[PDB]
Parts: C-alpha cells; sequence; structure tokens
C-alpha cells in the first residue's frame, strides 16, 4: 500500500494569507491525486482532482500542483469558510490510500473568557452523586489553565475537561471544566471554588459558591 | 483492478491519438 | 443528488454489520457512476472499504476482502454494505460515496476521484449494552452571569454509546450555543454538557428547555432549565 504523508499536520492562519499543504507519497503516484474538504457540518467534499483539475463550486482560491512524489495545494486568499482539514488521495495504486489531514485554524487577537460556575442539581444529588460545571466562553488562544480548589485544597483527578472547535465566526474556543463527586464528598465541604488563568487575564479568575446558602 | 489497468490504457490511447 | 446512509448505532462483536445507503439524485444502473463505501476511524484515518458498479463487478480492499460484500439494489435504489466477523477496530464513521466514471474517449479517462459524500454515519461495535442518557439542569445564577448576559445549561451524563444530539427550544435557540464533545468517565460511559448564553434581562420571560436524543437506546428527553434566584 502506497504510504501518504501531509505537513503540516496542523497550521494556523489570518484570514487573507496564503497557505500552502504539502504532500508526499512512498512511490510516484504520476499526478493520479485528489484534494478534499472536511468541515463539521457537511459532508466531505472534493476540490481538486487529478493534481490540477478544479470541480464546479469550488472557489478558485484553491489550486493545486505537483508531480512525481510529491504535490501541493494551496488556498490563495483564505476566507473564514476555507477553516477547515484538508485531505490528499492517491489514486495510482489498486488500493486507493489517504493522507493523515490537515487541519487549518485561525489566528485571531487575545479575548479573556468569561467564566462561569454551576453547582449540581437537586435532582442529581438525589441520584447520590455531585458534578460541578466550569464554563470558561469565548476566548483565544486555546491554551488555559483551570485549577479546581475546595475549602483551599487542589482536586488531583477529581475533573474533567473538555474543549468545543473552534467557533466559525467567533474564531475562538470555549471549555468546560466538570469536577465530579460523591453526595458523601460534597456534602462534607462548604467553599467551592474555580481558578482560571489565561493569557490576556492579567490576574488568576476566581468563582466560588458555598454549598447550600 | 480494472482500475488500475486505465493507467496503462491512458499510454495506449496516447499512442493511438499521435496517430 | 443526495445520499442518506442509515443502520444500527451499535453492533455486537462477531456480528454482522449491514448499513444501506439511498440514493437520491438518478439511478445507480446510471453507469456513468461507481458506488463505493468508505469509512474514518477514531483517529482521522479514512480507510476505502470498496468499490462496485451496475454490473455487478465488485473491488474489496484486501485487508477486508475475506468478510465484506458490497451490492445494489436496483428496485429501491440503494447501495448495500454487510461487513460480518466485526471487531472493535470497526468502530467508525461509515460515508457513502459517488464516483465517476469516465470512458475511453473521455478528456479524463482514467482519473479516478469520489466527487459525491453523504453526511456519514456512526458504527460502534462493543460487548457493552446499550444505556441512555440522564440530564441534569446547569441552572442560571448570579454564579453564572457576567455582566448584561447569563449562562444556563443541561448536563447529559452516564450513557453509551456515542453519539447524543442535543438542541435548544426545539431548534429555534441558535445563538451562543456550545454543546461540547462527550468525555470518556472511568465507569466506560460518556457524559458531555450543552450551554447557551442569552442576556440576563431574558430571563423570566423566555422559556429555555434542552433536547437531547440518543438514538441507540432510543432516548428523546426534554428538560427544562428555569431561574434561581441565586
Ligand atoms: C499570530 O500572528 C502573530 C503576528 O505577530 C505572530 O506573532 C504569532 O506568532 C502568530 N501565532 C500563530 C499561532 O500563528
Ligand atoms: C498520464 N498521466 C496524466 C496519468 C500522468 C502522466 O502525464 P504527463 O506526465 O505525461 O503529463
Amino acid at each position: 500500500d502506497i504510504q501518504m504523508t501531509q505537513s503540516p499536520s496542523s497550521l494556523s492562519a489570518s484570514v487573507g494569507d496564503k497557505v500552502t499543504i504539502t504532500c508526499r507519497a512512498s512511490q510516484s503516484v504520476t499526478k493520479y491525486l485528489n484534494w478534499y474538504q472536511f468541515k463539521t457540518g457537511q459532508a466531505p467534499r472534493i476540490l481538486i482532482y487529478g493534481t490540477y483539475t478544479l470541480l464546479s463550486g469550488v472557489s478558485p482560491r484553491f489550486s493545486g500542483a505537483g508531480s512525481g512524489s510529491l504535490y501541493t495545494l494551496t488556498i490563495t486568499n483564505i476566507q473564514p469558510e476555507d477553516f477547515a482539514t484538508y485531505y490528499c488521495q492517491q489514486a495510482h495504486s489498486t488500493p486507493w490510500t489517504f493522507g493523515q489531514g490537515t487541519h487549518v485554524a485561525a489566528n485571531r487577537t487575545v479575548a479573556a473568557p468569561s467564566v462561569f460556575i454551576f453547582p449540581p442539581s437537586d435532582e442529581q444529588l438525589k441520584s447520590g452523586t455531585a458534578s460541578v460545571v466550569c464554563l470558561l466562553n469565548n476566548f483565544y488562544p486555546r491554551e488555559a489553565k483551570v485549577q479546581w480548589k475546595v475549602d483551599n485544597a487542589l482536586q488531583s483527578g477529581n475533573s474533567q475537561e473538555s474543549v468545543t472547535e473552534q467557533d466559525s465566526k467567533d474564531s475562538t474556543y470555549s471549555l468546560s471544566s466538570t469536577l465530579t463527586l460523591s453526595k458523601a464528598d460534597y456534602e462534607k465541604h462548604k467553599v467551592y471554588a474555580c481558578e482560571v488563568t489565561h493569557q490576556g487575564l492579567s490576574s488568576p479568575v476566581t468563582k466560588s459558591f458555598n454549598r447550600g446558602g | 483492478n480494472w482500475f488500475d489497468i486505465t493507467n496503462w490504457l491512458w499510454y495506449i490511447k496516447l499512442f493511438i491519438m499521435i496517430v | 443528488v443526495q445520499l442518506v446512509e442509515s443502520g444500527p448505532g451499535l453492533v455486537q462483536p462477531w456480528g454482522t454489520l449491514s448499513l444501506t445507503c439511498r440514493v437520491s439524485g438518478d439511478s445507480v444502473s446510471n453507469d456513468n457512476y461507481y458506488w463505493a463505501w468508505i469509512r474514518q476511524t477514531p483517529g482521522r484515518e479514512l480507510q476505502v472499504i470498496g468499490t462496485i458498479y451496475y454490473s455487478g463487478t465488485t473491488y474489496y480492499n484486501p485487508s477486508l476482502r475475506n468478510r465484506v460484500t458490497i451490492s445494489l439494489d436496483k428496485s429501491v435504489n440503494v447501495v448495500s454494505l454487510r461487513l460480518g466477523s466485526v471487531s472493535a477496530a470497526d468502530t467508525a464513521q461509515y460515508y457513502c460515496v459517488r464516483m465517476p466514471s469516465h470512458g475511453f474517449w473521455s478528456t479524463s479517462f482514467s482519473y479516478w476521484y469520489f466527487d459525491l459524500w453523504g453526511r456519514g454515519h456512526f458504527v460502534a461495535v462493543s460487548w457493552a449494552s446499550t444505556k441512555g442518557p440522564s440530564v441534569f439542569p446547569l441552572a442560571p445564577s448570579s454564579k453564572s452571569t457576567s455582566g448584561g448576559t447569563a449562562a444556563l445549561g443541561c448536563l447529559v451524563k452516564d450513557y453509551f454509546p456515542e453519539p447524543v444530539t442535543v438542541s435548544w427550544n426545539s431548534g429555534a435557540l441558535t445563538s451562543g450555543v456550545h454543546t461540547f464533545p462527550a468525555v470518556l468517565q472511568s465507569s466506560g460511559l460518556y457524559s458531555l454538557s450543552s450551554v447557551v448564553t442569552v442576556p440576563s434581562s431574558s430571563l423570566g420571560t423566555q422559556t429555555y428547555i434542552c433536547n437531547v436524543d440518543h438514538k441507540p437506546s432510543n432516548t428523546k428527553v426534554d428538560k427544562k432549565v428555569e431561574p434561581k434566584s441565586c
């Protein structure tokens, strides 16, 4: 089977920049090389076939090039609707094989997150466990530190995190740190707090409640 | 299978277009 | 031309997994097209399962050839995939796909590309049994307020297998909504949250209902989220 590798695996770009994606093959594929666009929300979509040819309805910003074992896709004036992940595929040999994919995300100006905190639902306390959610809304860059403190102690493995994909228009991320506990431990303590550090915050931001009142 | 054959057929067809 | 794939959500190991793709534009015996199945594994790798033609001829990827069959059902315009002796490594998104057959004198002869793709259909393969989610409100408070806007949500906890679909106000609410990806808990079950930010003034006038769907266990749940007055 012909092995395929794209570079870079991930990159990020500002609207307007030129973006080039390189696809190298283990053999020569003699120009039988196709490019596809994958966005969350829509079905995968071809844009080029046989190295150079554009399909109807694909914008001419996209352009293909190459020969032998080395081809290259180029996005000329990258637009908000172009941020997505792109795959190359070889049609040369019997078992057709794709690349691993190049994820192209947006560069954007710093944005501090707004922090929210949710205590556990009464319904959920009846069930016998307690989940408390910390929400970090609409920030950039992706790197954010979220520490949990219960009566001033840090929590170890108590919590799980999750992060959205980049917003199509906002170009920003949101993140949930949910800390899960037995009803026992939750009834034990008083002051539950969520501390956030992020670039574009000068001081760490803390949100806290007291169990009950 | 037929797919791989078209690989060679293209050159056959070129050989033809010349003549 | 429309392509709608369908099949089961969860399949038992050593079973045979069947998917069907209903083709809504032209006939599958069009003979200008082949039809194919391509799948993506968690981990983003694309594997091309099979190739078929109106005449009956099939191509199968060698690593699967011993245990896959594709066929056309001309009378209802569907293309079928059967995959037997299925294991955990068959957990994937399964796409139905169209492919131009360019004839000998076509300018673009021997150029083979997948020109139209369905939306996909996910299949989990597990010994574990189906399990619907519990839905708990994430109620707005002063603790979930920042300036003029309040945040609220609902927690979708303890379900298997993936995926769950979440909407707000029955689709009428689609502004600032963030339903996160699932996380695999220690228990081996999945859970996520769905959250929306609205203007705080709109609590007490606008109702906010979250609508969860989990087709593998036939679960539909509507949980109403009420403001707290912290
Ligand atoms: C974003 O653009 C700025 C422009 O100065 C650059 O310094 C920075 O390295 C870029 N970051 C990314 C992630 O592209
Ligand atoms: C014939 N081909 C287009 C498949 C590859 C070779 O073309 P060319 O290299 O002669 O331009």
